[PDB]
DNA sequence: CGAAGGGTTACTTCGCGAACACAT
DNA sequence: TTCGCGAAGTAACCCTTCG
């Protein structure tokens, strides 16, 4: 449904995920946190992670 | 339309879009030998109308986002000829399911 | 090693009598203290034959009293001259070393006497060494205090 | 805190100058906190000043004056001292 | 804790510091959300500004910028899309909010400008006009005198409404200088490759050659058009002189006065640098070629956006083609304007004292060097520059500071070993006054090593200057210490405002007269004492902040 | 027509994971 | 002491134009 065949991954779950701290359990705990606050995301919860 | 019979260049497609009303295609003579819409694992694409683009968005309540994405510089949309905004309908056949469809906007 | 045994007691002090010469060569002494007589339109197009220092001004120095045996101002004659750049000196072409800044700025304040005469006439010009006494008291939240600020 | 130094500031208004470059920035500041000065927002403003705000509201640029923003709160001195209506500020 | 410090916004903007501060000082924080808003993140509609300054809808952000519109603040582009509709899309104004913090001087010394006639009616009546002028944005002449109820005082006033506009102050305000100039060279591009799709063989010469240069020549005829364009002026049967237009707006023409300022900062030089007697008839040869050919302090009009390829050269070599021969009067002659009755011994004057000026470029510089009067105004910039900056830099690290900042501009890449051999300080004062600036710029390093993780220490940190940072550096720090003054005035006035609205309204001639009890009295001579510093530091902090953003 | 600038594809280096939980 | 793809980093080479 994105538009390419991706992976399920720690390069393939990133396609979609607005939600930061999800991306932030999945693998690369430090990474995800230092550009999330770089880029200025808004990360409006709602998912269940 | 432009149909290419060997390797491209860079600097052909370098201002394709510069006609504002209109622009060129780009294929090539190897891989269009045979049409992917003959092929088995393609279903039949259909391009809709933009009155009926607003229908499926009343009948979801859907909006201009959310949707399943497909993109350009794709096979199907490069046979098709989708610019952009519009809604392909899919009437894929899975095995025990039947005649069903999906809808798919371009972006 | 005509400078690295001076360390230093006497450099800043061996500036003035070169600069005091220079001064004299360039301006009258007596003139340049008071503005009474400014000098006659500095020296009527002042003196382009005037230099400052070809090989005498060496032995001048030498032999002036500088309570030293008279050795070693042999390298200390071009890189003194160089030396003294900033704000004092001039160097358009060659030894046409001239004074006329800082002889008003610092000449006619520290060596001379104080008056409240005509001075509401400077508007807002380069006068750094002027306007001390910082605060009395409290320094009220626009004066110095804030320089170190980057930005 | 920290002490740096400016080289100018001190001992400075005392002359005329600075103190009427300084009075007259009291001035102009005083002054330009009254919008049109009682002849203004009428001639030039259609004049090829923008034209998408100068066609939606060709009336309606006279909001604001000195002849009738200070004329309607001027008027009730006169109101107040004479008929007392129980209203809110 | 402590915040009184100024800690609370070091991290804050420093371009935003000084904008949306000098909008709110007039208008408010209605006005002040949409200039200090459109420099946050530049062009924007009126349809996408709304939703994000979080206020009224668009009834309140289209009313507060008809005011900014009738002050000459914000630019907009008029412009449609291939589907879209007509949308606006507006800037802000550099100089356009510059004269919000700089009427008061511009009024206060075209008063010295036109000190010349006479003495008494003409300071109040100049006085009068201009500061009208411009706390308005684009007023006509009979919309003026609507309002004198004379006949002879309106005659005077019409009199010196084109004694005014013979010296270059007032000018008709058209579109095409109220158009943002980084766009005004595309729209004169555009049709100018539409004028010309010729099919033909021709290369990339095109784009170079003919385009370009014809766009050059026929934008650099149409920026000098509000110069002098209003003169008709012939108007016989109303007034027997010439009589400005009444249906023809005017404006301040923004430009002359930036020359007048700089040419006061050449003065102020020239005081300096040559004696006494030299600069007072250096300035009585330099205060008469400002009103003629208008191109001295300007960083050019085209040279925002195409200075990229290899075209700085040429705007070096056509800066100083047209620099001469264009103010070519009488370079060394006599002149019925002012003579200034001192020994200004000589008591004699014609072709023997107005002579000295000969003998004042020979000299340290002033510069008026190859035939009579060449190139007067082009390498005077970047030392101009660097004569004060290194005058502030002086006066605040310490007479320490100069000697070595001067140094490494003569020999970039400079060791420590043979600085010590141009400098004289004993062992460590090289490094301790290093230290001491190496937290300002021009004391840029670079570092040469060839090892692996610095592994023998190599003699490596050998210092430069790179001077193009320092003074946009000392630029920046002005003008946040500037926007940092105006903000202790705006704290001053917002702290005690329950005894400024009887002070102002009903008391003006009796406020000695027991009107105020003698227990908070001398709180009126405290809110006006230092309240007047803040101005008087704002006086005198112009006349250094206007320095380093030369052509 | 020979030479210079812009740009596509191809060869080589790093780091992040390696399952749950009890007693040590 | 180990496989997986994705980031930079760097070279061989082909298209395009200049005088």
């Amino acid at each position: 449904y994105k538009g390419e065949v991706l992976g399920i991954t720690r390069f393939g779950l990133s396609k979609m995920r607005d939600s930061v701290l999800q991306l932030a359990s999945f693998e690369k705990t430090t990474d995800h946190l230092f550009d999330a606050a770089f880029y200025m995301k808004k990360d409006a919860v709602e998912g269940v992670s | 339309i432009f149909v290419y019979q060997n390797n491209i260049t860079p600097s052909a497609m370098k201002l394709v879009p510069s006609i504002p009303p209109a622009t060129i295609e780009t294929f090539n003579e190897a891989a269009l030998v045979v049409n992917i819409t003959h092929h088995e694992l393609v279903p039949k694409h259909i391009r809709l109308s933009s009155d009926e683009k607003r229908e499926l968005l009343k009948r979801y309540r859907l909006k201009e986002s959310q949707l399943p994405r497909i993109q350009r510089a794709d096979p199907v949309a490069l046979y098709l000829g989708l610019k952009r905004g519009e809604v392909v309908k899919i009437i894929r056949k899975s095995e025990t399911s039947g005649r069903y469809a999906s809808y798919r906007i371009c972006m | 090693f005509t400078d690295g045994e001076l360390d230093i007691e006497f450099i800043n002090s061996l500036l003035t009598i070169v600069w005091r010469f220079i001064s004299e060569n360039t301006f009258p002494n007596g003139f340049k203290n008071f503005e009474n007589g400014p000098k006659k339109n500095v020296f009527y197009a002042p003196n382009v034959k005037n230099y400052s220092t070809t090989q005498e001004i060496l032995e001048f120095i030498t032999a002036a009293q500088v309570a030293n045996v008279e050795l070693t101002p042999s390298n200390i004659r071009s890189l003194c001259e160089v030396l003294v750049y900033d704000d004092k000196l001039e160097k358009v072409t060659h030894d046409c070393y001239r004074v006329t800044l800082e002889s008003i700025l610092q000449m006619n304040q520290g060596e001379g006497e104080p008056e409240a005469g005509n001075k509401a006439l400077e508007d807002e010009e380069e006068f750094s060494i002027f306007n001390y006494f910082k605060m009395f008291p409290a320094s009220k939240h626009d004066k110095e205090v804030v320089y170190f600020d980057e930005w | 805190t920290e002490f740096p130094s400016i080289p100018l500031p001190i001992n400075g208004p005392i002359t005329n100058k600075e103190r009427s470059l300084a009075v007259k920035y009291i001035n102009f500041g005083k002054t330009v906190k009254d919008g049109p000065f009682y002849t203004g927002s009428m001639s030039l403003i259609i004049d090829q000043q923008e034209n998408s705000k100068s066609g939606k509201r060709k009336p309606n640029i006279i909001l604001d004056e000195d002849d009738t923003n200070d004329g309607i709160e001027r008027y009730s001195d006169k109101y107040l001292k004479k008929r007392k209506i129980g209203i809110s500020i | 804790v402590m915040t009184i410090s100024s800690l609370e916004q070091r991290t804050l903007n420093p371009d935003l510091f000084l904008y949306k501060e000098l909008v709110k000082a007039h208008l408010g924080e209605r006005a002040a959300s949409v200039i200090g808003m459109l420099v946050a993140l530049g062009r924007l509609s009126v349809r996408e500004l709304v939703e994000k300054i979080d206020g009224m809808d668009v009834d309140s952000v289209k009313t507060t910028l008809v005011s900014l519109t009738q002050l000459r603040c914000v630019k907009y582009l008029q412009e449609t899309a291939i589907s879209g509709k007509k949308t606006t899309y507006y800037y802000y104004n550099e100089e356009g909010i510059h004269i919000l913090l700089y009427s008061g001087l511009i009024i206060d010394e075209i008063i010295t400008q036109m000190r010349v006639n006479d003495e008494e009616e003409h300071k109040q009546l100049v006085a009068e006009i201009v500061q009208n002028v411009i706390s308005l944005g684009s007023l006509t002449v009979e919309d003026y005198l609507s309002s004198v109820t004379s006949d002879s005082m309106k005659y005077t006033i019409s009199s010196l409404f084109v004694q005014l506009c013979e010296m270059g102050y007032l000018i008709q305000i058209s579109k095409l200088h109220y158009t943002p100039i980084e766009d005004l060279w595309q729209f004169l591009y555009e049709k100018h490759y539409k004028n010309i799709p010729r099919n033909s063989p021709l290369s990339d010469l095109k784009k170079r050659s003919q385009a370009k240069m014809n766009a050059k020549t026929d934008f650099a005829k149409i920026i000098n058009k509000p110069n002098e364009l209003s003169q008709i002026l012939t108007v016989d049967p109303k007034t027997s002189l010439r009589i400005v237009k009444p249906t023809v707006s005017l404006t301040i023409n923004l430009d002359r006065f930036m020359k007048g300022r700089r040419s006061k900062q050449l003065i102020n030089l020239a005081k300096t640098r040559v004696g006494s007697v030299t600069a007072q008839v250096y300035k009585i040869a330099l205060r008469l070629t400002e009103q003629k050919s208008p191109k001295i302090r300007d960083p050019l009009t085209q040279t925002g956006l195409l200075q990229d390829l290899e075209e700085a050269k040429s705007f070096q070599d056509e800066a100083e083609l047209v620099e001469e021969k264009t103010p070519g009067l009488t370079f060394n002659a006599i002149d019925l304007a002012r003579h200034l009755p001192a020994e200004l011994h000589s008591a004699s004057l014609i072709n023997s004292h107005l002579k000295i000026l000969a003998s004042s470029n020979f000299p340290f510089l002033n510069e008026t060097k190859p035939g009579v009067y060449y190139v007067p105004y082009s390498k005077l910039m970047p030392v101009l520059k660097s004569s004060v900056y290194e005058y502030v830099i002086a006066s605040t690290l310490g007479p320490s500071a100069m000697r070595l900042s001067r140094c490494i501009r003569d020999n970039k890449l400079v060791s420590e070993k043979i600085i010590n051999s141009t400098a004289l300080m004993k062992e460590k004062d090289i490094r301790s006054t290093l230290a001491s600036l190496i937290r300002y710029n021009s004391v840029e390093i670079q570092e040469v090593p060839r090892t692996a993780d610095r592994s023998a220490s190599r003699a490596v940190f050998l210092f430069r200057c790179k001077e193009t940072h320092s003074y946009n550096f000392m630029r920046q720090n002005l003008e946040w210490n500037m926007a940092n003054l105006l903000f202790k005035k705006e704290k001053l006035k917002q702290e005690n405002s329950t005894l400024l609205k009887k002070a102002n309204r009903d008391d003006v001639k009796g406020r000695e007269n027991e009107l105020l009890l003698p227990s908070e009295l001398n709180q009126l001579k405290m809110v006006n004492e230092r309240e007047l510093n803040v101005f008087a530091r704002l006086s005198r902090l112009l006349s250094l902040w206007e320095v380093f953003q030369m052509a």
